[PDB]
């Protein structure tokens, strides 16, 4: 967060405290680029592109 | 089942006994199914452990 200004920040199904709080068994990170103007065609599910 | 609905005490002297009811006496009801608890636990407040 520091490294980067965060423009959103959601989590679905879970709570971010919650997720820097407790121990993960496994963490998956992916970085993409994306363009800004489209932060509703970017969702975890959606019918969008 | 012993573990997590009805154990038996081990101190007290204990007799386990299984019975199936006669067609003849109909005071008893049956149930829908047998049912049974498989597991029982709980998570604690940090959600790492349970």
């Amino acid at each position: 967060l520091s490294l980067f200004s965060v423009n959103d920040f959601t989590c679905s199904q879970i709570s971010p405290a919650a997720i820097a709080s407790n121990c993960y068994s496994s963490l998956i990170l992916d970085y993409f680029s994306y363009p800004l103007s489209m932060k509703s065609d970017l969702s975890v599910s959606s019918a969008g592109p | 089942i012993s573990q997590f609905n009805y154990k038996q005490s081990f101190s007290n002297p204990t007799c386990l006994i299984l019975a199936t009811v006669p067609h003849n006496l109909t005071t008893i009801t049956k149930p829908l199914k047998y049912s049974y608890i498989n597991k029982c636990s709980r998570l604690l407040s940090d959600d790492r452990t349970e």
